[PDB]
DNA sequence: GTCCCTGTTCGGGCGCCG
DNA sequence: GGGCGGCGCCCGAACAGGGACTG
């Protein structure tokens, strides 16, 4: 039936009125489907024929439902979309069977026609007519309208309230029109239950047909299938072409990350940078030697069985991180010791120029915020970095950075620093000024030094800029010094990149200097104001200008 | 009730609320059913296209709810002196006086919030308020009138205590010894049913290193920090200190400081005593805050208004530590000293990653107003400027 | 000011769910 | 074959803020 919930007062954007477009043609297979529904929802008062008082129309289709042979009938509302109103969406995320704690009993059951039980606003009804090759107009929410999802939800939220109120103790996750029902109770109490609860939802009009009624596991939810102490993810088929599109790319890619969820492992960036710079879906890209053995290894973990379990909330949270090359990052959240809760990746490139202990903070910050939102505290972690490595860091560093609890886990491979520049001028070592100037205009620059015993180098460059120039003069006196050497330079900018000690970079020049660095015994870097006359960063200035 | 709109040209709040605590989440759905149960807001719908992120905070296992109101009180329409002096000043969370006004109704629409669930076992249910809320800008505005009739006695029988409102606080400042204030505060807690020293805050200043031998990196050092201070103190010379430069001579190289370094040296670490010259504070304008980590619990500050014209300098010193928490409870202390000062609070320039303090800032925060707040990828130089 | 560099946000494609 | 909303990922475009530079 119709829910006798009150409605959603809706309107359209200021000065605008309804769409009309015009219907396209459509199979007479898709027809025979809309004119069937069509006559069961006008039965129903669902919907209602209008005249010619409605000068409005959108077109109107329909797909192959996810069962056998039901249609799902759909309403390109595009443009009745953007004259609509805006709302706030109230679905903030989706629930995760890691977060779901061990029910005695357990029910899954769906509402049938979830959303033509819900009816719309009167005064808003004009603006959805349709034309089946008879006219229409919707008295419920119809599939392809913008405001139905979070229109459905609150209503759902409303009509589950009083329910909810009266029995705390059982616990519904209400995805959209699917309800997943736990309790402690034994099964024939949890059954009473259970069609109280559908007697609830009938008085408000929602029907919960038996053949999406789910009695024992494993429980079809959410795209995984719960069992009483696991849970399964249903099976992913990566696509096993010999030729690679941008749209292939992108649907492995979205299928390795739905999968990294609970298979460990998992890359991805070899095979996302394959994406830079495409023009369209169907231009072909060939595989990267890189991504191919990416692909392999991805191919080859996905064929190991594997499974989660779910959450106890007397016992603590770990989540476990370990390292993979190319800025990647796996771990594995869990509360007995090989027993995942879950896993996850972490790949992002955050700013030019980064090092691993950067990328450890980040990922300890995405993991904390994840479990935050699905067990609503902070895990407790097992990091592959010294406790003397973060003390030297989080001490050294000008930024205020902080892990909470954890504790180092002795598997490789460990993070660390790969150089450290002095906080003393060093005795012994070799002083260079450096300091590089580019021509605005002409894209031409000059890079160089002097040095304390006499030395002074300067090399000419081509299609350059100022930080360019300073980041060459530091790299060269880097080249022609020996393993320990006072660098004096002119740039914050360079400054400031170095002494972050970075040991990865998207500039090739930067990546250059990193790997000078690290074959360096001992650098400090010092920093004094350009154009004041300080000797010899004069004596570099009037070289290179 | 009052009229209340918003600026000419501006909407109402549109802000997504972050993922919260289980703790805070109970806290929050008790708080918001005895609110609701008491007509203090009601349940509202998608159809309101407006929301401001809340969350909770636990002082002292009584908790607070606490709404970040900034965006819709920078979108709503549009101090004493002695305040700052007083030997002993006392925080009053006044903020409940304004549940017993109503809110304008088309005003409504605009205080809109959203209370989530761990792991989306629902959608976000979503409320507005009804009343003046706690931490929006409107509040203190039109409940003045009833808190200045409310104040009058107190004030009239207590001329030398200064009583001070910024938005949820009544801050009340007395000269006479602890325990007769504690006294007098509880005094007028009875009268409301109708702990800092101000003058031993501190500047901290610009101070030079003191040697009896001088290396070229020393000298280096010291000339870039005095070229930089000179943009503050117009007084500061460095053309004789550079003078032992000249040439291209090694780091560790000893110079020995001629008698008119000596006297230029001297000279400026004479200069950074004087405060700065032609700093005039704007109300129309904001309160700039920067904040650098010097390392090992240390934490340098600046409130200015322009570059350079810094209106207050100040530290930060604590003593297994986390910096997170230490950048927060330096925040609300700086704002602290400012609302005290200015009757403001400023905008901060933070140095931490966005998503580092957004992750774990409400863990520490005690206040109830939050103020506005930038991040910052710092220069290592200024840190060492500001170097004690 | 202009030019360069870096960081943020938002929108496009795909994936998953209904 | 398409329409809708949420979340995720990655990448490019637009925009903001700050530093060095000319003459
Ligand atoms: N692809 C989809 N687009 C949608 O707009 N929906 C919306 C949002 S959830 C709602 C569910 O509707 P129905 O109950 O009519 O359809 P259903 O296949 O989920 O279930 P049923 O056939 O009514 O038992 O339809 C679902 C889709 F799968
Ligand atoms: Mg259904
Ligand atoms: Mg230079």
């Amino acid at each position: 039936p119709i829910s006798p919930i009150e409605t959603v007062p809706v309107k359209l954007k200021p000065g605008m009125d309804g769409p009309k477009v015009k219907q396209w043609p459509l199979t007479e297979e898709k027809i025979k489907a809309l004119v069937e529904i069509c006559t069961e929802m006008e039965k129903e008062g669902k919907i209602s024929k209008i005249g010619p008082e409605n000068p409005y129309n959108t077109p109107v289709f329909a797909i192959k439902k996810k069962d056998s042979t039901k249609w799902r009938k759909l309403v390109d509302f595009r443009e009745l979309n953007k004259r609509t109103q805006d709302f706030w969406e109230v679905q903030l995320g989706i629930p995760h069977p890691a977060g779901l704690k061990k029910k005695k009993s357990v029910t899954v059951l769906d509402v049938g026609d979830a959303y033509f039980s819900v009816p719309l606003d009167e005064d808003f009804r004009k603006y959805t007519a349709f034309t089946i090759p008879i006219r229409y107009q919707y008295n419920v929410l119809p599939q392809g309208w913008k405001g139905s999802p979070a229109i459905f939800q609150s209503s759902m939220t409303k009509i589950l309230e009083p329910f909810r109120k009266q029995n705390p103790d059982i616990v519904i996750y209400q995805y959209m029109d699917d309800l997943y029902v736990g309790s402690d109770l034994e099964i024939g109490q949890h059954r009473t239950k259970i069609e109280e609860l559908r007697q609830h939802l009938l008085r408000w009009g929602l029907t919960t047909p038996d053949k999406k009624h789910q009695k024992e596991p494993p429980f079809l939810w959410m795209g995984y299938e719960l069992h009483p102490d696991k849970w399964t993810v249903q099976p992913i088929v990566l696509p096993e072409k010999d030729s690679w599109t941008v749209n292939d790319i992108c649907k492995l890619v979205g299928k390795l990350n739905w999968a990294s969820q609970i298979y460990p492992g998992i890359k991805v960036r070899q095979l996302s940078k394959l994406l830079r710079g495409t023009k369209a879906l169907t231009e072909v890209i060939p595989l990267t030697e890189e991504a191919e053995l990416e692909l392999a290894e991805n191919r080859e973990i996905l064929k190991e069985p594997v499974h989660g379990v779910y959450y106890d909330p007397s016992k603590d949270l770990i989540a476990e991180i370990q390292k993979q090359g190319q800025g990647q990052w796996t771990y594995q959240i869990y509360q007995e010791p090989f027993k995942n809760l879950k896993t996850g990746k972490y790949a992002r490139m955050r700013g030019a120029h980064t090092n691993d202990v950067k990328q450890l903070t980040e990922a300890v910050q995405k993991i904390t915020t994840e479990s935050i939102v699905i067990w609503g505290k902070t895990p407790k972690f097992k990091l592959p970095i010294q406790k003397e490595t973060w003390e030297t860091w989080w001490t050294e560093y000008w930024q205020a950075t902080w892990i909470p609890e954890w504790e180092f886990v002795n598997t490789p491979p460990l993070v660390k620093l790969w150089y450290q520049l002095e906080k003393e001028p060093i005795v012994g070592a070799e002083t260079f000024y450096v300091d590089g100037a580019a021509n605005r205009e002409t894209k031409l620059g000059k890079a160089g030094y002097v040095t304390n015993r006499g030395r002074q180098k300067v090399v000419t460059l081509t299609d350059t800029t100022n930080q360019k120039t300073e980041l060459q003069a530091i790299y060269l006196a880097l080249q022609d010094s020996g393993l320990e050497v006072n660098i004096v330079t002119d740039s914050q900018y360079a400054l400031g990149i170095i002494q972050a000690q970075p040991d990865q970079s998207e500039s090739e020049l930067v990546n250059q200097i990193i790997e000078q660095l690290i074959k360096k015994e001992k650098v400090y870097l010092a920093w004094v104001p350009a154009h004041k006359g300080i000797g010899g960063n004069e004596q570099v200035d009037k070289l290179v200008s | 009730t009052v009229p209340v709109k918003l600026k000419p040209g501006m909407d109402g709040p549109k802000v997504k609320q972050w993922p919260l605590t289980e703790e805070k989440i109970k806290a929050l759905v008790e708080i918001c059913t005895e609110m609701e149960k008491e007509g203090k807001i009601s349940k509202i719908g998608p159809e309101n296209p407006y929301n401001t992120p809340v969350f909770a905070i636990k002082k002292k296992t009584k908790w607070r709810k606490l709404v970040d109101f900034r965006e819709l009180n920078k979108r709503t329409q549009d101090h004493p002196a002695g305040l700052k002096k007083k030997k002993s000043v006392t925080v009053l969370d006044v903020g409940d006086a304004y549940f017993s006004v109503p809110l304008d109704e088309d005003f409504r629409k605009y205080t809109a919030f959203t209370i989530p669930s761990i792991n989306n076992e629902t959608p976000g249910i979503r409320y507005q308020y009804n009343v003046l809320p706690q931490g929006w800008k409107g509040s203190p505005a039109i409940f003045q009138s009833s808190m200045t009739k409310i104040l009058e006695p107190f004030r009239k029988q207590n001329p030398d205590i200064v009583i001070y409102q910024y938005m949820d606080d009544l801050y009340v400042g007395s000269d006479l010894e602890i325990g007769q204030h504690r006294t007098k505060i509880e005094e007028l807690r009875q009268h409301l049913l109708r702990e800092l020293h101000p003058d031993k805050w501190t500047v901290q200043p610009i101070v030079l290193p003191e040697k009896d031998s001088w290396t070229v990196n020393d000298i280096q050092k010291l000339v870039g920090k005095l070229n930089w201070a000179s943009q503050i103190y117009p007084g500061i010379k460095v053309r004789q200190l550079s003078k032992l430069l000249r040439g291209t001579k090694a780091l560790t190289e000893v110079i020995p400081l001629t008698e008119e370094a000596e006297l230029e040296l001297a000279e400026n670490r004479e200069i950074l005593k004087e405060p700065v010259h032609g700093v005039y504070y704007d109300p129309s304008k904001d309160l700039i805050a920067e904040i650098q980590k010097q390392g090992q619990g240390q934490w340098t500050y600046q409130i200015y208004q322009e570059p350079f014209k810094n209106l207050k300098t100040g530290k930060y010193a604590r003593m297994h530590t986390n910096d997170v928490k230490q950048l927060t409870e330096a925040v609300q202390k700086i704002t602290t000293e400012s609302i005290v000062i200015w009757g403001k609070t400023p905008k901060f320039k933070l140095p931490i990653q966005k998503e580092t303090w957004e992750t774990w800032w409400t863990e520490y925060w005690q206040a109830t107003w939050i103020p506005e707040w930038e991040f910052v990828n710092t220069p290592p130089l200024v840190k060492l400027w500001y170097q004690l």
